[PDB]
């Protein structure tokens, strides 16, 4: 693990802080309430942009690792990110391919559809030639 | 799946490749 144990292990007592009962998951009804705690205002949509954010499987509330998403832009490194990118990148092209990426979901147990990863190969696509090198990368990590 | 989406699920991907402990259940 790059995070630390201790570190895991107090992210999830912050994950804990909204996610009140324990469910699991952060829905727009705990968010507001602990931003609501904190003096705050935020109106429903802006919750749901909040969410949004961060939302990677689109069901409308946050997850534990989902919620690693905000604490790693919460505050922030560049050796890591080589490293991952050979990860992506393993026929060392230095192009990141559509197959290339749905290799990476599947060995991470997560479920793919061909929209999702033609979604995601696009938006990282600065220069338009249809994988993600490793300048392109950077930009989707780091932001 | 839209552009927020995307990216939101590429630095999930990052978390993930980073750390295998959270893969899974557990
Ligand atoms: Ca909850
Ligand atoms: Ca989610
Ligand atoms: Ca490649
Ligand atoms: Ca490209």
């Amino acid at each position: 693990d790059q995070l630390t144990e201790e570190q895991i292990a107090e992210f999830k007592e912050a994950f804990s802080l909204f996610d009140k009962d324990g469910d699991g998951t952060i829905t727009t009804k705990e968010l507001g309430t602990v931003m609501r705690s904190l003096g705050q205002n935020p109106t429903e949509a802006e919750l749901q942009d909040m969410i949004n954010e961060v939302d990677a499987d689109g069901n409308g509330t946050i997850d534990f690792p989902e919620f690693l998403t905000m604490m790693a832009r919460k505050m922030k490194s560049e050796e890591e990110i080589r490293e991952a990118f050979r990860v992506f990148d393993k026929d060392g092209n230095g192009y990141i391919s559509a197959a290339e990426l749905r290799h990476v979901m599947t060995n991470l147990g997560e479920k793919l559809t061909d929209e999702e990863v033609d979604e995601m190969i696009r938006e990282a696509d600065i220069d338009g030639d249809g994988q993600v090198n490793y300048e392109e990368f950077v930009q989707m990590m780091t932001a | 799946s839209n552009a927020k989406r995307a990216r939101a699920h590429w630095q999930l991907l990052y978390t993930l490749v980073n750390n295998p402990s959270l893969v899974g259940s557990r």
